[PDB]
């Protein structure tokens, strides 16, 4: 999808 | 109080592209405008310079700011690992915002991200200290070298950064 | 971020009714839009095209998506069986609304609905994520196949669908 | 009652 | 979506007194309005007609509904012996307000009450669900004929109920 | 006071 | 303090059939018991003298109290209107097990049952507060006027009632 | 279904 | 609903003061509106005739309405010892306004106090149910009979008391 | 109350297999057991005479009571369409256990499960309410048909059931 | 303080 | 009732 | 997985 | 780290009666019982020297520590006009325990009880902090001059006080 | 209730700088404003004349009112070593106000600060109750003797205090 | 950062 | 009282 | 069901170490262990055959299942994405223990480990759902070739994996 | 410090 | 991972008193073992040799660890200025427990306390992390410097530190 993660990117 | 402004001189593989000064909100979030603006001024002896933007997708957001490993995994604040969301007073209202990635509730470090639209759906997990004050254009240009999946093309660098304001 | 289009070609009994054409809420919705957006298109390897309205209540709602079972109990998500509600920000206003339904909390997958009417009593509890853009008149025309259990009278089918913004 | 739901349909 | 109008043909002790005619919310509260609805043509078997009002309060309401045990120990819905507490979008906002008695949350069955005045303190505990259209004269003649402790005077039937619209 | 309730009316 | 003791003599029909002594547990709920003993002796001018048992299940149950309505709508505490739910300490052991009826959370007025039965579904819903001290073989007896539905064939009187120790 | 209530009492 | 209008005759020491009447909000809160209007008519056997002030602090307010110890540990409802915080619809707006005085949350019985200035660090904790509506000059002659804890030098007394309308 | 027993005489592909009878924990879950036993007697109209298990996992349960659709979609209970979770008091200790199938949270109707195994991750999710009494391994000879995605492959029916005590 | 209570008045 | 309370001592 | 549901079966 | 022991020399009017000690458990509770220590020294400057025993219920508890007012609606701690509830370890288990009065939640002062009888529904509630070390029949002697409501009969007072242990 | 203003003269190494006066909201936080009011008139035997001015941040704020240790770590309320946060009505709005310094809820004393600036991050965390009427060129000329770390580079005492209206 | 506390002052 | 804490020392 | 048993064929740079066999706790933890089982078998197409343990320390664990990034950022399930926590029945209570790495609360993906030591400070937080049976000593020489920060000094590697029974 | 994490590792 | 063993040698003034050797339970709570380790090693550049024992009551604790503010205001953990409560599953169980000072939760930094006493009122609000191992008899002569109040009579200081085990 569209997040800002540090480490487990997701969709 | 005055809100600090900082810059980041940016460069593509080593050709220097430009200058980006953001305003940082110490009259909102002190704490979370304070570890970025140390981060970017360097007097802890640890800091932004020299790392790179690893993920940029264009008509969303740049993030960097991990300078321990490089690749999203790393970061650290001046306060320690991690530390609390301050609050979640400041909305994404559209580009330039400037905003704090993390992975989950309380857990911010170094890593932040420059919107590059108005992304409300991150409202209330993410929280917001800045904007882009003069040098969007150089953002609009660091777009350029993203992708959908973030990958970048070329290495975006914070050749130089530091205090203005 | 810029709101993606997709066009859905509706045959009712193998004859061309026409085409309606819907805006997803990227901007509010981005994970809900992306998997509707995908499916549309066809590009994971499974997705709407061929698959039919299987529940239709006129003044209601048009119900689809299943394209495993084509009876209400299955469809799957690009990310896979089930997501989460990603946020309720849109409300049900009125005809035109595309929402998502589901089983309960957090188990979206393909199945949606198209609502002909404004269906307030559902906000908070089904994520809505899209509008109408062109086309209402083709809905309102699938609308009379329908009754008040749902069965519909032809085979509504989506004969094509693909993205076109 | 009036419903969108996957599976058990309710009234 | 096209809320459904029911009547209630009032007799007292026999005479005739008038109809009543009520809008049912069916946009806001689908599944509460279909109950009364369905109860009010009696075509699931069972429901309002040769019903009383068996509690009847001067300056607050009439309530009536239970067609079992004719005095607020019974009725049911078309669902079963109870139903959930829809939702609480409408108030109890002035006279003639249709809302459901109940014995506590989610205990609706098929007592209702027609408000003569504004019950504000109801509000959230109560489902309103409909409001008298033609009629309040005849809501005020039945006032007449109950008591501070709601016995009343006279049997006040439902002679005849059914939907009009 | 005054409820409409189903059965046990209180005050 | 000391647990009290009381005695219901029970009359079918007004034939005396004989009497039940029960023990009250005011070491655990010293409020409901009180209640319970001030009804039995009719010191505050008020009590169980003279009432019915208007519900009996055989296998499952007796109920009464309802000194006012009769019918299982009625009844009131020497406190008020109702009280609240004392504790949950004791639970629904077996046989001769008194409890409170209520209808809901902190509803507790006058009518109890006296159990024929180990119900623990009812186990943190029913404040118990006593159990029959002697007398189990009249309440057996009771027992055989009532039916599936709780209606009686007799009318079951307590003709006399008051406090041992 | 068995239940010791005080006004609606349910199955 | 009508709102009652009740009436205090206020005797100091020995002359008649004047006299206060009070609009009860019986349609915000009608079981906190009964009680004192009850209470002020005598109709169940005890009330506020004959009792004092016990409490009046100068610029907040006048607390009285304890008939059984008249020092402030007593009075009762006409509902038992206590009844449940109706709502807090009603906020401590201004002088003049007449809210419930309790030991913490529903413990409501007798006591009230007069506003002699606006107390909203009371609200959602006091349930208010009245306004004055003729004689607040009545009241302010009582104030000047109070202390800052409370102590009146003369025995303000409600003389005589019942409904208006 | 003593706990029925009741049994059904199973069928594959219309040739008599055996019968399995069943003690309900009416003593645990009256209003549930009460539920199933109606069901089996068919004495409100409907029930499980003729309907077919439609889902067998070998080593993990059979599910049945599904007499309106047929395919796990419908049934209804005697109490209406769905009912509560009676509570969690018993647990799937082990084969034998017949428990509620449901769709979330108080959408109890007439499905249930005889498990093969004990399936104790169920636990706190679906009612357990009955143990197979006798034929036990008729339920064995059941599971044979069955699949590791539920598919039967012959029609396994509920030929007669009912009562026994 | 200035409270307006039944029993234990504070400040 | 049997309770120890400071001020409003109820039943 | 191995739940027993009614309509929207799941893994 | 011992626990203190603390006596009182109780006296009936004039007469010496004898001496209570208690010891107080500041191993579980070190807070409550600093409190009631310092108060019977009086090494804060105001204590329990003098004061009255002002609720004695026969078989329930003797109640003091009201020093300010002597009825109970008084009394101070030496941390300020009230304290929080410090723990709920330790419970009233039988005679000779020694608990706080209150009244509700964090409403600790001064005042006490000494049961004389086993008083568990209070736990949870009230914060049991000692137990009559010796003279447990003078306590039982203290009983004889109280009543069902409390009152005494004769004015039982700490004529001394102060630490042993 | 008329709001009590009370004045601080400040002396810079023993010289006079000024006088600051104070309007405290007693119409919003009495308790929290009756504390410093007492605590500057010193009525209750201790208070604020003498103390300093331990941390002081340019345009942040200036903190005092530790008059036991003079450090940060001390101080005490009239009510006792600490009080409960009275409500939060107010907001850290500009320089000026009056604010309750804490160490997390519920553990106000006698430290509070005076805002140099807005502080609204501290809304929600600490009680506001009072503003500067006259006298803010003072408290700036304080601001000069403060710090990045709050070092006071000259002893800022309270001189005198006390009350005016 | 920039807080008000009584003892542990953090950044 | 008996407490251990670092700041704000209470009884 | 009956718990399934799956091998890993382990390699150290290129050259064969050993066999591990571990049972799955599929009458606790189905989903889970059915989610290891057929990324062991690689029947969905991808799987654990290939990958590395990315990071050991010796002492803790062994944590390895990142087929698609191999660093610890990647994996995928069976079911999408990331699956939800099934339930917390089972505790690190020893070494040979299998558990699931995650990123927080319903992140599980292919990611696990196997604990050297009995690591209870992790239950609750991370699923165990397996058991070393064979092969315990292999772990132990795994073990080894770890470091204090994970860093592996040899590739270790999944060379063959499977279902046993 | 010992988590197992996947992503952000922390001390 | 095996439970290290730290070691401090304690001074009074000049005087060497002897060693006190701690085992940490690594075991139960890693990262607060950790963090006192590191720090009586001093291998991030900064930890407790050198620090006193700023507060000291006998029969209660022995309270050190702030290394920069040197008065129980300072103190830093390894990981930053404050740390989270790690857990709390082992309890204050008798003398030379070691346990964590702080602030309130989640506010662990480095100062800690080894108790002389059992100080069960403490469990779930500090973490216990670690047991004197040998030398309990420097501790019992360390217990003799303090009062009442915690004020040393003698400087006492780690003079070393560092690890055993």
């Amino acid at each position: 999808x569209l997040l800002v993660t540090a480490g487990l990117v997701l969709a | 109080m005055v809100n600090p402004t900082v810059f980041f001189d940016i460069a593509v593989d080593g050709e220097p592209l430009g200058r980006v000064s953001f305003e940082l909100f110490a009259d909102k979030v002190p704490k979370t405008a304070e570890n970025f603006r140390a981060l970017s001024t360097g007097e802890k002896g640890f800091g932004y310079k020299g790392s790179c933007f690893h993920r940029i997708i264009p008509g969303f957001m740049c993030q960097g700011g991990d300078f321990t490993r490089h690749n999203g995994t790393g970061g650290k604040s001046i306060y320690g690992e991690k530390f609390e969301d301050e609050n979640f007073i400041l909305k994404h209202t559209g580009p330039g915002i400037l905003s704090m990635a993390n992975a989950g509730p309380n857990t911010n470090g170094s890593q932040f991200f420059i919107c590059t639209a108005k992304t409300e759906w991150l409202d209330g997990k993410h929280v917001v200290f800045g904007k882009v004050k003069e040098g969007m254009n150089i953002v609009e240009a660091m777009e350029r070298f993203g992708s959908r999946n973030g990958k970048t093309s070329k290495k975006i660098t914070i050749a130089d950064c530091g205090q203005l304001e």
